[PDB]
């Protein structure tokens, strides 16, 4: 049945390059959604055991890109239904 | 809400228009309830770029 | 397309077919041979599905029966606001809140009983309310007694409207099914002009009454001095005092210049810090919020006008690959068969009245509702009770569709029946997830049990011990700490002062505080989700195999309410869709029994309680939850031994009518084992051998006794099990915390 | 499973492509010219022959009771009339001579291998 | 004409008489309340 | 239209004693079969035509031992003086006798079908009480027309108090 | 082409007087012309009396309680809390009884121009000519010129300083 399993990074293209640029700043992260998160990702990526319930932009940043990124690549699926 | 220049009317006709020019699309027919109905949704759109206009930025 | 075609003298109405007890089954107008029929004629009185297949006879009897409802809401909220104003003390609670108990009911003087009518203060007694009209009454701006009597008037007034209604609905002008069957105008009617209009209208009366009362009585103006809501629109400047932006009229509205409406309405959540309540500016911004939201909700049905959808072209349109046929056929489900709609509007009915439950107890609505706590405890506890049983209702419906009114021609490929190709699959999955929630739900607190009484203590699931700290709630409520400055842009406070902020009190009394949640709350979390999951499990049980089981592939030719089978297959006694329905009332017992242990224990606890010198806590259990909800000896003892003291001590005072409805309840809970346990094949040569002794004095009677029948017999079990048991959680509970809160 | 339980494979045509329901659950496809159907146990075959002949007629029926060993049985008819009518070929066997009320009393009965009825 | 027929039947004269004795047992005990004796 | 108005002919009434016609522009008859209504009409305009000639006669002067008036409605002076007294309870309670004995089964005599439902016998009158056609008739619809102007008159004779506060008399007393 | 609009047809003649059909909408095709026809009568009503209710607004004898709420918004501002709440509710007892059986009765399907056929000590209405649908046509006519003449009235005070009417030409 997933006779099409074509491309998955059309959403990491089409994700983070909607998210990025629109700032609205004064929510947690004063820049876009995903600059608020790359930035706060390599803080903690070199092994660092940090990153508690108070480290605001890792888990808020983690499950609200993840929530946007599953949801357009789920799409992207769906944009295999037209066939 | 002000005269001709620049000012809310103003962004509220072009909404109406691009409303009934969705209107001669979604079953597009010539009818009364293509201007009650799309009217009304370019109405809908228009509120929505007023006042969303107008927190975010210059009205 | 949509036309009202409408029957006029569709029946007679003399009382004619009352001398005809069972007149409308042809099944039981033979009239009583045996005493079952006088059971079946109470339990065919509304199977509108069984009296005739004819849906057009069918959808006017249970139209106009809606009505006949509705007229017992408008003579029980008639009585409410009679109660209210006759009997009640609601002008003297008014002056003071914190210091006056609410109570209607005044108890008449026959012996001993008139030591209920307990001096609440108001100069008046009587039994104390924990229904809380009136908070809802402060909330509606209801100034004297007059408005009281006038809207129970008004109660009358659309209680006969509503008789009539029915009257005239099955009788003299009663529709066609082709109007029932018109479905996108119901919706496209329900949605906007119901719910939308409803909501619309009530922020009307919250703006011009509500907002000039309670600001007034925020600032604590008497009930003398405050204007009638009359007299705030004859003129706009008793309002542009007390809201200056009245002053401007609608012009600001017409001109989308609403900033200038900061004052009437506004984005702030939290709580009154006077009144303990919701900020009304925020609840009538709210109800403008359901208001256009729902006006744009109504208009997307396609009715006359070729503007808005069908549901048909909208559930052929989703025809996924892992359905195959997509939702094919619901909209032929859905308008011919009541009983599949019953179930859908029972479980959102349900849930939303949970719904209610939870979001009553944590932004408390109405003014001087969180200062007393039993008004604050039952409106959780009765709406999570309706909103429990009102989801079993969805349990039995749905199989009631299912046995009945399911037909494999309309409904062949589609999403439904592909469920039913691998029910084994479904109910296998929730048989797993049941086990493994009840091994990680209660072998937690066996455990937990032990290791407090094995001495070690070291090996518990406490904060001290082995902890199970819930870190995804923790998380979350800490995000809900962080959004009226970040993500909440226009707020001021949280959505609640469960998230947030430090705690919120009126009057001494503790409106809300914090809610902390450490691995005691995790458990109880799981003990919620494993009784879910259990009532999940019997009510999906009840439904896919409600019309052909592999066990009885012959359902549907047996019925909804058959005992049985037999004792082949080696008994299959208590095996049709409504004995899983009948296993669902226990099981709602269950569930929400630990819900509402888990609510009025956790709140006793981590919430409720008065406030001293220097703003120090005080809670009424004293902060012991966490040490004591982890195990179950804790549970017991800590709460359900302690707790009753004030229940049990009751006697001599006037909160011994729950002393009294305590022991009955735990009569009737008792009593109902008797029917669950035996059967009829006992109480039949039972009841026969005392038949022996009335035709032994020829006191024979002519309808023949015999017992109930089995259904009857585990149905009045339920009935039973449930009645004695939730009287005796309620005595308890209000027993509990009127005897302190 | 069907390497050591009898499957039970019901074998019947039609006139019409219907729609039946399964006693597995849900709709089946309803081959019109002829169609066997496997199933579980022979409640399920019956019930299935109830389904559809109380509604319509689906006569030329029975289930080929496949045991493990391989080969077929055929029950319902036997001598090809439905079981409730009367077929002067079946010798009536599990009968007494009267009602209940001449069977023996099961203190005659006992420390034999007997019955409560047969006398 | 046939409502007297349905103020015949069991539930409907069967609370018309326990209401009544009911009645009786109110209103024989709010006139002689507290009795013990006899 | 058989009515003389706007538009609704003989919806099911009109031989009635409405000389001038047929009123009825809401659907009341349409769906309550009128003889119950006939009954609540007449009742209500005999018991009115009872009050209006009580406000009346109230308002010139007769009193036993009593409270002086100065209104005869708003009840802690007139309603509620006299039940506090004990004193309106048989004069409602012979109403009970009236209505729940004698008039109960008559209105149910008022619901079979043969009761012209007004009719409680009633004519000690000699040289005109006619029980036929004519005169019966004529003076039916008489008692209809003064019954219903006792029945707006009596709510005219009632809500004269908030500008006026005093008697109907007294209300003719100025202006 | 119904003589009035621009190129396009109009399909409702149907039995409703004031021939012209000027239908550019097509409100016709979606609701009963009784119905709608009871508006244009019934709205020209209230343009014709409050027209003249607005020329004797400021003229001779009044009912002699005012002389300072003289204008027009200043009126309803003074008259709605005592002396025009009856204004409303004796033409809502006339309204529940005679226009909504009126109304109901002609969307409801009966025989009747919405003309809710009344008291006349004038008229020859007698003749049935068309002279009784020439006082329709020229009464719909009057009663369309006084509505545009109610919102020339009400912008001759809210754009022009709130002053009289017939002194405005000064
Ligand atoms: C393109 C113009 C435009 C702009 C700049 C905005 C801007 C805004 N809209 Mg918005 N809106 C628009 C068009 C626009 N809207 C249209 C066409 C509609 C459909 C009618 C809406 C419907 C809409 C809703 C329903 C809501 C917003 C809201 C908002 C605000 C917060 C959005 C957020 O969380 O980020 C923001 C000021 C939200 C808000 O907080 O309003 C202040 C909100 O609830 N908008
Ligand atoms: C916008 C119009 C409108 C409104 C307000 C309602 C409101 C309601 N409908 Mg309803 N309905 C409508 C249109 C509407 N309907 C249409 C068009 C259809 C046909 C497609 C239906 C078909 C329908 C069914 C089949 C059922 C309802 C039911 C209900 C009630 C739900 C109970 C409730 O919320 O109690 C809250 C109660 C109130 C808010 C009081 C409402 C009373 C006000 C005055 C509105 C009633 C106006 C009335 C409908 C106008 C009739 C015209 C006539 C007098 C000439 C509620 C009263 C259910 C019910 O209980 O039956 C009565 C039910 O089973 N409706
Ligand atoms: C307190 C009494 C009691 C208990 C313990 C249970 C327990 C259970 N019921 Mg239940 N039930 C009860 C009363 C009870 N019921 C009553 C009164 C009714 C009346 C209506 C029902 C009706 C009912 C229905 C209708 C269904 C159940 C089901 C289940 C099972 C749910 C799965 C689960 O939790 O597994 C976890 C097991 C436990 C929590 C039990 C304790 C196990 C401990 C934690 C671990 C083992 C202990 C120990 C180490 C054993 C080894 C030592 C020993 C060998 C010597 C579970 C075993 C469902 C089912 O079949 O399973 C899905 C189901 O469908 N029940
Ligand atoms: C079911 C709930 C539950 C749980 C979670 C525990 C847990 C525990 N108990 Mg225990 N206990 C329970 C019920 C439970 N108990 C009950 C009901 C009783 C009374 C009958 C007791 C009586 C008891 C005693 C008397 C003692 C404990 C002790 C302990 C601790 C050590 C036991 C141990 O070595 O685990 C053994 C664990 C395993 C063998 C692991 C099997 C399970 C694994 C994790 C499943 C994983 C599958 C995996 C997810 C598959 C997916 C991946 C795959 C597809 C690749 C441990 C915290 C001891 C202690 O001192 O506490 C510290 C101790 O002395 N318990
Ligand atoms: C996923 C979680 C979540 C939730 C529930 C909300 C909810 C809300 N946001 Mg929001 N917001 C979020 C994430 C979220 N936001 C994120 C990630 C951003 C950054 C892009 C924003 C930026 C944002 C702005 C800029 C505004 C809102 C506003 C609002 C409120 C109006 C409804 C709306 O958005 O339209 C509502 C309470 C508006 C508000 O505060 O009005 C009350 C508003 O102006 N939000
Ligand atoms: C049907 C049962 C019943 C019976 C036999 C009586 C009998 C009586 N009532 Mg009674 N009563 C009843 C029901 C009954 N009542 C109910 C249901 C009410 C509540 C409305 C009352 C309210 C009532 C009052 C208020 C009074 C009586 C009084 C009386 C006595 C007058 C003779 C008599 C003993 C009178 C009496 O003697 O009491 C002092 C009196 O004043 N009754
Ligand atoms: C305007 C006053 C008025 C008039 C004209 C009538 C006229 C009538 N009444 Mg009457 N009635 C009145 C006031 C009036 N009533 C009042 C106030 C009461 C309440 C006590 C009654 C109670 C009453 C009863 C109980 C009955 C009548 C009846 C009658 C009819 C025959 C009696 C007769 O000859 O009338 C003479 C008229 C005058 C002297 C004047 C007659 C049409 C009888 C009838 O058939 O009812 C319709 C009858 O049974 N009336
Ligand atoms: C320009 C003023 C004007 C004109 C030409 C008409 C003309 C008409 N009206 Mg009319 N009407 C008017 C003002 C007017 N009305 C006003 C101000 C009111 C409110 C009081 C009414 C209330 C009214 C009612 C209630 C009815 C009419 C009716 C009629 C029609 C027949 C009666 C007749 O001969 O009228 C003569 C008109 C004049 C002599 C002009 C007035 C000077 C006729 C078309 C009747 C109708 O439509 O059915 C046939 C009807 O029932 N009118
Ligand atoms: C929810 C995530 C589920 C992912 C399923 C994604 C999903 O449903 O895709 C939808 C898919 C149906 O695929 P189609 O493309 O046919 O769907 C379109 C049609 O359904 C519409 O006609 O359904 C499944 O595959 C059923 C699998 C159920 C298997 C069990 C899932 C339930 C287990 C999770 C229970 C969790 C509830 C708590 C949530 C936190
Ligand atoms: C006790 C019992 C009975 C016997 C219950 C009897 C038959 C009913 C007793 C109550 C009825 C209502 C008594 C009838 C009396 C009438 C009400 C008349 C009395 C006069 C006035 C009270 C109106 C069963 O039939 C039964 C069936 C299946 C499982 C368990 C049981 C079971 O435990
Ligand atoms: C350039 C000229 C603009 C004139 C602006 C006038 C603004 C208000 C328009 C309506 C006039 C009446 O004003 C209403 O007054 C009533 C009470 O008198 C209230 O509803 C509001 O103030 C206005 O709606």
């Amino acid at each position: 049945y997933p006779l099409n399993p074509a491309v998955i990074f059309i959403a990491l293209i089409g994700w983070s390059a909607v998210a990025a640029i629109p700032s609205n700043i004064p929510v947690l992260g004063g820049t876009g959604l995903t600059q608020a998160f790359l930035a706060s990702i390599q803080r903690l990526l070199a092994q660092y055991p940090t990153g508690p319930k108070l480290d605001d932009p890792f888990w808020f940043y983690l499950i609200v890109y993840h929530v946007g990124l599953f949801a357009l690549l789920i799409f992207g699926q769906i944009g295999y239904a037209g066939y | 809400m002000i005269t001709i220049p620049y000012t809310i009317p103003t962004i509220m006709v072009i909404s109406n228009l691009v409303g009934v020019a969705v209107g001669r699309y979604a079953l597009g027919r010539s009818d009364l309830t293509q201007l009650i109905a799309s009217m009304c949704f370019g109405h809908i759109i228009g509120v929505g770029i007023v006042l969303g206009l107008s927190n975010m930025g210059v009205i | 397309q949509v036309k009202v075609v409408v029957d006029r003298d569709v029946v007679p109405t003399s009382f004619e077919k009352w001398a005809k007890p069972g007149h409308f089954s042809r099944s039981l107008a033979k009239g009583p041979k045996t005493t079952t029929w006088i059971w079946n004629l109470h339990a065919d009185a509304h199977d509108f599905d069984s009296h005739t297949s004819s849906l057009e006879e069918v959808s006017r009897k249970i139209f106009s029966a809606h009505f006949g409802q509705l007229a017992i809401i408008f003579i029980w909220l008639s009585g409410m606001y009679f109660h209210g104003a006759r009997f009640s003390n609601y002008v003297a609670w008014l002056s003071n809140p914190t210091g006056i108990k609410p109570s209607a009911q005044v108890v008449w003087p026959i012996v001993g009983q008139q030591i209920l009518n307990a001096d609440v203060g108001g100069g008046m007694q009587g039994i104390q309310i924990t229904s809380g009209l009136f908070q809802l009454w402060r909330a509606s701006g209801i100034v004297n007694e007059l408005q009281l009597y006038v809207t129970a008037l008004g109660g009358l007034g659309m209680a006969g409207l509503m008789i009539f209604a029915g009257w005239f609905h099955y009788h003299k002008a009663a529709p066609k099914l082709e109007w029932f069957q018109n479905v996108e105008s119901m919706l496209n009617h329900h949605l906007a002009g119901l719910l939308g209009l409803g909501s619309l209208s009530w922020a009307g009366h919250q703006i011009h009454v509500s907002l000039p009362i309670n600001k007034l009585l925020d600032a604590g103006v008497a009930p003398s001095s405050i204007p009638l809501p009359h007299e705030f629109i004859l003129n706009r400047n008793l309002m542009a005092e007390l809201y200056p932006s009245f002053q401007q009229g609608l012009v600001p509205f017409f001109t989308l210049n609403w900033k200038q409406y900061s004052d009437i309405l506004t984005f702030k959540g939290g709580l009154s810090p006077v009144t303990g309540g919701l900020w009304l500016t925020d609840v009538a911004h709210h109800h403008l919020a359901i208001a256009v939201l729902f006006l744009v909700a109504g208009h997307m049905y396609r009715t006359n006008w070729g503007i808005g959808h069908s549901i048909k072209q909208i559930l052929e349109a989703h025809k996924g690959p892992l359905t195959g046929e997509g939702h094919k056929g619901l909209y032929e489900i859905l308008t011919t068969s009541w009983h599949a709609n019953l179930a859908i509007n029972l479980a959102m009915l349900g849930s939303l009245s949970i719904i209610v439950a939870h979001h009553m107890y944590a932004m408390p609505p109405y003014p001087y509702l969180a200062t007393d706590y039993p008004t604050q405890l039952s409106l959780f506890t009765h709406h999570m009770w309706i909103g429990g049983f009102c989801i079993v209702g969805a349990g039995a419906h749905a199989a009631i569709y299912m046995v009945r009114d399911y037909s494999p021609t309309v409904n062949f490929n589609n999403v439904l029946d592909r469920m039913i190709r691998h029910r084994d699959a479904i109910i296998s999955h929730l048989n797993w997830v049941c086990i493994f929630l009840g091994m990680h739900s209660f072998g937690l607190y066996i455990h937990n049990d032990t290791m407090r009484a094995l001495g070690r203590a070291q090996d518990m699931f406490s904060d001290t011990a082995i902890q199970l700290q819930p870190v995804f709630a923790q998380w979350i409520q800490q995000i809900h700490t962080l959004a009226p400055g970040n993500t909440a842009v226009n707020a001021l406070a949280t959505a609640s002062y469960a998230f947030g902020a430090d705690t919120v009190t009126v009057g001494s009394k503790i409106a809300m505080m914090p809610i902390k949640l450490g691995t005691a709350d995790f458990m109880v979390h799981h003990i919620h989700a494993f009784t879910i999951h259990v009532t999940t499990l019997i009510l999906l049980k009840g439904v896919l195999y409600a019309r052909n089981s592999r066990l009885i592939p012959d359902k549907a030719n047996l019925g909804f309410r058959f005992p049985c089978d037999g004792p082949g297959r080696g008994g299959t006694c208590q095996v049709s869709a409504w004995d899983h329905v009948f296993l669902g009332l226990f099981w709602m017992y269950n569930a929400l029994s630990i819900v509402i242990f888990h609510f009025s224990w956790k709140m006793q606890s981590d919430v409720w309680g008065t406030v001293t010198s220097n703003g120090a806590i005080s809670h009424i259990t004293g902060g012991n939850f966490a040490q004591s909800a982890i195990t179950i000896n804790g549970w017991l003892r800590d709460f359900l031994w302690a707790q009753a003291s004030q229940v049990i001590q009751s006697y001599g005072s006037s909160l011994s009518a729950y002393g009294l409805m305590f022991l009955g309840a735990h009569f009737v809970w008792a009593f109902s084992l008797m029917f669950l346990f035996s059967g009829r094949g006992y109480w039949q040569e039972l009841i026969e051998s005392i038949v022996w002794a009335h035709n032994k004095l020829k006191v024979a009677p002519a309808i023949a006794p015999r017992a109930l029948s089995i259904t009857q017999g585990r149905a009045v079990g339920v009935a039973h099990y449930l009645l004695g048991g939730i009287a005796t959680t309620w005595a308890f509970f209000l027993a509990r915390i009127i005897a302190v809160g | 499973c069907a390497e050591t339980e009898e499957k039970y494979a019901m074998t019947w045509s039609s006139d019409q492509q219907h729609i039946f329901e399964m006693p597995t659950g849900g709709a089946a496809v309803m081959n019109s010219g002829d169609n066997l159907l496997y199933l579980a146990r022979k409640e399920q075959a019956l019930a299935l022959a109830t389904q559809l002949r109380t509604q319509f007629k689906i006569q030329d029926y029975k289930i080929y009771r496949i045991f493990p060993s391989g080969e077929v049985q055929y029950l319902h008819p036997k001598d090809g009339v439905l079981p409730y009518q009367v077929n002067k070929g079946r010798e009536q066997v599990g009968r007494v001579k009267s009602t209940i009320g001449k069977n023996v009393n099961p203190a005659q009965v006992k420390f034999t291998s007997k019955a409560t009825y047969d006398r | 004409m046939n409502l007297k027929k349905y103020l015949s039947t069991a539930p409907v004269v069967a609370t018309l008489w326990l209401f009544l004795t009911a009645g009786i047992l109110i209103e024989l005990n709010r006139f002689f309340p507290d009795s013990l004796f006899y | 239209p058989s009515m003389p108005f706007l538009k609704r002919p003989s919806k099911l009434d009109g031989s009635l004693p409405g000389g001038e016609g047929c009123f009825d522009p809401l659907g009341f008859t349409e769906v309550f079969s009128l003889e119950w209504l006939r009954e609540a009409e007449i009742k209500h305009c005999r018991v009115a035509m009872l009050a209006v000639l009580g406000v009346i006669a109230q308002e010139f002067g007769t009193f036993d031992f009593y409270n002086a008036k100065s209104k005869l409605q708003l009840s802690p002076d007139l309603h509620n003086q006299f039940v506090q007294n004990g004193a309106l309870q048989q004069i409602l309670l012979f109403v009970c006798a009236w209505e729940f004995i004698v008039g109960l089964p008559a209105l149910i005599e008022s619901v079979n079908g043969n009761r012209e439902p007004g009719y409680f016998g009633f004519d000690p009158l000699k040289l005109g009480g006619t029980v036929g056609s004519a005169q019966w008739k004529r003076m039916q619809a008489g008692e209809l027309r003064n019954g219903r102007l006792a029945m707006i008159a009596f709510g005219g004779f009632f809500h004269q108090q908030l500008l006026t506060k005093q008697g109907i008399i007294e209300q003719l007393a100025h202006f | 082409v119904p003589f009035a609009p621009v190129p396009e047809a109009v399909r409702e003649s149907g039995l409703a007087g004031s021939e012209a059909e000027f239908d550019p909408l097509m409100i016709t095709s979606y609701l009963p012309i009784s119905w709608m026809r009871e508006s244009e009568v019934k709205h020209g009503r209230i343009a014709m009396l409050a027209f003249v209710g607005t020329l004797a607004q400021q003229a001779y004898q009044f009912p002699w309680y005012k002389g300072a709420p003289t204008t027009l918004v200043g009126a309803h501002d003074h008259f709605v809390t005592t002396a025009l709440a009856q204004i409303l509710l004796f033409t809502s007892a006339f309204e529940i009884v005679a226009g909504v059986p009126a109304a109901i009765q002609t969307v409801r399907g009966s025989g009747r121009l919405p003309g809710y056929y009344g008291f006349d000590p004038l008229g020859l209405w007698g003749k049935d000519e068309a002279s009784r649908k020439r006082m329709e046509l020229a009464e719909v006519k009057n009663g369309r010129l006084a509505m545009i003449a109610m919102l020339a009235l009400w912008h001759q005070e809210v754009l022009s300083g709130g002053m009289g009417v017939i002194e405005q030409l000064v």
